[PDB]
């Protein structure tokens, strides 16, 4: 319904990573995405851990540093009508606990699938890429910066 | 009685997954890709897995 | 502050396996609207929806398509429990007119039949005033004859009338405050007088629920607004304590106001604000008190006072006392109460005093005849009866509920009962089988609350009698038999 | 170079990537701009008892001077109508907006005691929380058809239909032109919404020109911004402050040249302007499709509580959910609706009416012209207007003072008048103090030609 009717914040999308439990819902999405990735018959394990860190680094990144507003229509007049969520989670605060798990748990997805793909060097500079595309937007210093002016409006 | 049963849980099912506010190609498209991966997954697991769970299965039934 | 009475209220936790079904299926909902979002881009379906003119194609868009993802996706689909037009008085029954969708609430086709006898849970009529045959209705109709309808001028001009005054002067006895004024509009109450009270270099301190009128007066006005967490006295001593110390923001100097803005009962909520410890607060720490009254001005108290007789405390503690006839009294309108200077100052500068057309007589005549019969001048035994009828079935009815397993938020005196959801598919579900037995009820979805907790709104009132109750409870527990709602772990 | 090159290639992986790590830092240092000092201080709690015993805070209100005009208001002894009694005398009624004399129909009254006995006084809920009678849709399907127009919207409140209708559309961000002499509801919506505000002078389209060819100049330097940036135009149909008519066919030339919206305001002028009192566009003869939004009140022709805002569904449909008057309050009363429906069916009927108050308008402009020391500001067809000190003094209260001893000369004498009032601190552009004329087509030619004379001989005796 309408902002306001039950809550005076003015853009609840600030706390919807600080709920009750979506950390395990996080965590168990993550795990039915494993499960439906081992179900295919022709494919390896190694192949199966970098598709799992793949899939879930391109969502984590499309969905938290590439759509930016608000999906729904808010009291503040737009003022988070250009920022990524990333960047209006906790208003602005750069450290808080649901910023160190987002920020924790792909290093720890590519330590397994690093174990897992018993150390390959293809692996390795895929895993990397990627886990380098996640963790650089996290950085305190890259905040409300867009390089080469792409995704700035 | 078993019947109005097993559409007591296929209400439950629609309203936990929220299918039951989406249009019926919807829930068509939904309920394809959930049997598909189901039967996909059962598929690996007897063709790759031991039958150690289809074991227990026999002896429950029995 | 210390309370005369108990002061009980219960906020049970969410399970956690509901949280994750909660959780899942606001996925499954995103998931398909951006695919429906998707197929509409590329014309592959038909949208059911009104484009600009041809001869502005190439003006900017007026709106952001992704702010109305929710609109299209969400409440599109559950769209019909809400805007109900009702053909009769909102009393205890009420007749709801039928209407039906074929696309999927895109467009609603009016048939020709009207629901008769609806029991009535989403109305504010909590002493039953709201009637069409009475002596208000009598005053009303006398004084509509007289003064006519509508006044066509303000009140600093020609538009001051002599029930106004009356009306004030009875307000002001009613509450036991020095003066009062009134207004045409609750919300314009706040709007147009919050910026009147405090300017830039003062501080608000808001309470975490208020409601959009005080939110938006608090900024109108150029003061910086910081918010405390609901009922919680530690978090507004600590930012008492941190704005008096470190002063204004930038350049550090004292702050030139501090004011706090709270309600009496929050409706959504269900809750009591702790006035003895807020009042203890702002003595401590010299802060101005603004008190929004709006849904406890006749509910509570033992003569139907307010917060303030309720608690027993003393009305020339509190700075501004604001309130709305709207909910208790059955007629439109707002007013704002306290000392001489204070009602002299809103009288010179207000927006509403100086701009906007002022109440109607009919209006003021129904508030009139209301509030006497509450203060008892009328010398009849009904005002009485109200209020003591209001707190019977409130207490029946939050025990019933409590004790059938449902989770319930709030105070046990306040009347406002929200019974929890959780999950946003039983939000249409709980309405549209609420319906189809005759109870009408509202119900909030997610971007209204936080994303965990949707609930159902049950307003009690004077005029539900003992069977009215006992039938809406047996329909609740066979609905919740049927939705699987007693998430209730303490009792069930 | 190549040497160095095969040296490096030489090293070990670990030493190399130490190597890297340590220049890596040498650049942190170097780019260390903060000069961190090390130190670290706490308050103690005697301190921050006696800093809090120190703070005095200032009263909630100012202390107030006894000289206040709006002090004092006018009571009137009954309904404000034709023949009213003010402060106990008897009186003409010259300050009402009550144009079409629609207050005191014996139908109007039928039909809003009809409605309360059928319904009651009070609505009890919003829209969304059964608050929605069938009297509202219906009253909005009566404007809508009246104007032409495919969908309106209706606020129980004046205020509160513009001040919430203009903060909708425009957000952080947007470019609004807005006229100099605006209402202070404009300014209210205005102020709600934060886009960038830019005022031009009244009814002067050689500034707006001059203002939408330097956005268009800012609009070229960065068009990746100026393609996600709206423009609205806000004007009025007749000016409150001014009581003059704004040119329309213009302001559609420079929208559409332009590429900017346009919202227009219509309290004053949407039932007594046009032959079928449909507001300044009949008076123009634009097509209604040209403005996008069109807002007005039922309170100063309709007689009766409420607001409205007209327009296609695609505007339209957004205030259902986004307006704030709308969504957070409570609907308006049957009755008012009612008696809403029923004006509304009276103007329908015989539109000569409108003729009437434009002929009782010219006679009482051109016969108030002549007056020493006072001027008519406001134009021929407008029903209310202004008369200004043409010499003023230095400082306002005097002048003030001045308008309010004619004022009562002038009740004295059988003529209730009215002194315009403001927010002096709050006004963006504080017109000069002025009394105010309204016309109405109850009042008759003698009675007009008599509130001429008598202001005349007043004014004359005063200024003197
Ligand atoms: C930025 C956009 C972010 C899109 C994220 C897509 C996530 C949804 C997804 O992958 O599955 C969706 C495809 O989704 C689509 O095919 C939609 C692709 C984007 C549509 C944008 C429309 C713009 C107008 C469909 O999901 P499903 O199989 O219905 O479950």
């Amino acid at each position: 319904m309408n902002v306001g009717t039950a809550h005076s914040e003015v853009n609840p999308n600030t706390r919807v990573m600080n709920s009750r439990g979506i950390w395990l819902s996080y965590v168990l999405a993550i795990g039915l995405l494993h499960i439906v990735l081992l179900s295919i018959p022709f494919v390896s394990v190694p192949v199966v851990w970098t598709l799992t860190n793949l899939i879930h680094n391109m969502g984590m990144y499309i969905f938290l540093h590439t759509v930016k507003g608000t999906p729904f229509e808010t009291p503040d007049q737009g003022k988070a009508r250009l920022l990524t969520h990333w960047e209006q989670m906790d208003y602005g605060v750069q450290f808080t606990a649901s910023r160190k798990f987002l920020t924790i748990t792909p290093i720890v997805l590519y330590f397994l699938t690093s174990f897992y793909t018993k150390y390959d060097q293809i692996h390795f500079v895929l895993n990397t890429v990627s886990l380098m595309s996640v963790l650089i937007p996290k950085l305190p210093q890259l905040h409300g910066v867009r390089i080469f002016g792409i995704n700035k409006y | 009685r078993a019947w109005k049963q097993m559409s007591w849980f296929y209400y439950q099912y629609l309203l936990v997954t929220a299918l039951y506010m989406l249009e019926p190609w919807e829930r068509t498209v939904f309920n394809s890709m959930l049997v598909s991966i189901v039967g996909m997954a059962l598929y690996t697991g007897y063709v790759f897995m031991p039958q150690h769970i289809m074991a227990i299965l026999h002896y429950f039934e029995i | 502050g210390l309370y005369k009475r108990p002061f009980n209220e219960a906020f049970e936790e969410t399970p956690m396996l509901v949280a994750v079904l909660t959780y899942v299926g606001y996925g499954v909902l995103t998931l398909f609207g951006y695919l429906r979002d998707f197929l509409r881009y590329w014309r592959i379906e038909k949208c059911h929806h009104a484009t600009e003119r041809e001869e502005q194609k190439d003006f900017v868009s007026l709106y952001q398509d992704f702010e109305n993802f929710y609109t299209r996706n969400l409440y599109m689909r559950i769209r019909d429990n809400w805007n109900r037009p009702i053909c009769s008085v909102p009393g205890a029954r009420v007749d709801i007119m039928e209407r039906q969708s074929h696309d999927y609430n895109w467009s609603f086709k009016y048939t020709g039949n009207i629901i008769k006898g609806v029991i009535n849970m989403g109305s504010y009529n909590y002493l039953g005033f709201a009637r069409n045959t009475g002596s208000c209705q009598e005053a009303a109709a006398k004084v509509l004859e007289e003064y006519g309808a509508g006044v066509c001028s303000t009140r600093q001009e020609i538009g001051n009338l002599d029930k106004h005054e009356e009306l004030e002067e009875l307000v002001a006895r009613f509450l036991g405050v020095e003066a009062a004024m009134a207004y045409g509009m609750g919300f314009a109450t706040n709007s147009m007088n919050i910026p009147a009270l405090v300017g830039k270099g003062c501080l608000i301190l808001s309470d975490e629920l208020n409601h959009a009128s005080l939110v938006l007066g608090a900024r109108l006005s150029g003061a910086t607004i910081r918010i405390f967490k609901h009922n919680n006295m530690q978090s507004l001593e600590k930012l008492l304590k941190d704005a008096i110390v470190y002063g204004q923001p930038r350049t550090r100097r004292p702050w030139k106001k501090i004011l706090i803005l709270v309600e009496g009962i929050y409706s959504m909520e269900g809750s009591i604000v702790r006035l003895p410890e807020v009042i203890a607060l702002k003595k401590k720490y010299k802060a101005y008190l603004y008190l929004d009254e709006a849904h406890s001005i006749g509910a509570l108290g033992p003569t139907g006072r307010g917060v303030v007789e309720y608690f027993g405390l003393d009305p020339e503690d509190v700075d501004v006392m604001m309130g709305t006839f709207t909910k208790s009294f059955g007629a439109s309108g707002g007013y704002i109460g306290g000392k001489k200077e204070l009602i002299d100052y809103l009288r010179t500068h207000s927006h509403s005093a100086v701009y906007a057309t002022s109440l109607s007589p009919p209006v003021v005549e129904q508030i009139i005849t209301s509030m006497k019969c509450i203060m008892g001048q009328d010398g009849t035994s009904l005002g009485k009866e109200c209020v003591q009828q209001l707190a019977e079935n409130t207490r029946y009815f939050r025990r019933r509920l409590k004790e059938m397993g449902f989770i319930i938020y709030g105070n046990e005196d306040s009347p406002v009962v929200p019974l929890m959801l959780y999950m946003p598919a039983k939000i249409g579900a709980f309405g549209r089988e609420m319906l189809k037995r005759n109870i009408g009820v509202v119900v909030v979805g997610f971007p209204a609350t936080p994303i965990i907790e949707s609930r159902a709104r049950f307003c009690l009132s004077a005029a539900h009698t003992k069977e009215i109750l006992d039938t809406a409870l047996k329909e609740i527990d066979e609905v919740g038999d049927l939705l699987q709602l007693k998430y209730s772990r303490h009792r069930l | 170079l190549v040497e160095m090159v095969q040296a490096l290639y030489e090293a070990p992986a670990y030493h190399l990537i130490l190597e890297g790590i340590l220049i890596l830092w040498i650049i942190r240092l170097l780019f260390s701009k903060t000069y961190k000092l090390q130190e670290r201080s706490d308050l103690t709690v005697k301190e921050k008892e006696e800093l809090i015993e120190e703070w005095q805070p200032e009263p909630l209100v100012p202390p107030v001077p006894k000289d206040h005009p709006a002090l004092n208001y006018n009571i009137v002894s009954g309904p404000p109508s034709h023949k009213t009694v003010v402060n106990g005398k008897e009186c003409i009624n010259f300050a009402s907006f009550n144009f079409l004399g629609l207050l005191d129909n014996p139908r109007v009254k039928a039909a809003a005691l009809a409605s309360l006995k059928k319904y009651g006084v009070g609505t009890c809920g919003p829209r969304g929380f059964y608050g929605t009678f069938d009297v509202h849709l219906d009253l909005e399907d009566r404007l809508a058809k009246f104007m032409k127009t495919e969908e309106a919207i209706i606020y129980s409140y004046g205020f509160a239909t513009i001040a919430s209708a203009i903060p909708a559309y425009s957000k952080r961000g947007d470019i609004v032109f807005v006229d100099r002499a605006a209402c202070f509801a404009i300014q209210k919506g205005l102020q709600a919404s934060r886009s960038d505000i830019k005022l031009f002078k009244h009814n002067d389209m050689a500034d707006l020109e001059r203002l939408l060819k330097e956005q268009e100049i800012e609009d070229q330097k960065n068009p990746r911004k100026a393609r996600v940036t709206r423009r609205f135009i806000v004007v009025e149909g007749l000016y409150m402050n001014t009581g003059t008519i704004c040119p329309l066919p213009e302001l559609v030339k420079l929208k559409y040249k332009y590429k900017a919206r346009i919202f227009l305001e219509e309290s004053l002028s949407f039932g007594v302007l046009g032959e079928h009192g449909r507001g300044v566009t009949e008076h123009y003869g634009i097509n209604i499709d040209d403005i996008d939004l069109i807002s007005a009140n039922m309170e100063n022709a309709l007689a009766s509580i409420g607001g409205f805002c007209c327009g296609r569904s695609f505007v339209i449909d957004h205030q259902r959910l986004s307006g704030q008057g709308y969504c957070f309050s409570a609907s308006l009363p049957p009755l008012l609706a009612a008696a809403a429906i029923e004006a509304l069916n009276i103007m329908e009927e015989n539109p000569g009416i409108f003729a009437v108050l434009k002929e009782k308008c010219g006679q009482i402009h051109k016969a108030l012209q002549g007056i020493s020391g006072l001027k008519v500001v406001g134009e021929s067809l407008s029903p209310a207007f202004h008369l200004q000190l043409e010499e003023s003094t230095g400082s306002r209260e005097q002048d003030v003072r001045l308008l309010q001893e004619i004022v009562d000369q002038c009740m004295n004498r059988s003529i209730a008048l009215t002194q315009a009032r403001y927010l002096e601190k709050e006004e963006k552009c504080l017109p000069p103090p002025s009394i105010r004329v309204v016309v109405t087509v109850e009042q008759t030619e003698e009675e007009l030609e008599r509130a001429a004379s008598t202001i005349k001989e007043v004014a004359q005796a005063v200024l003197l």
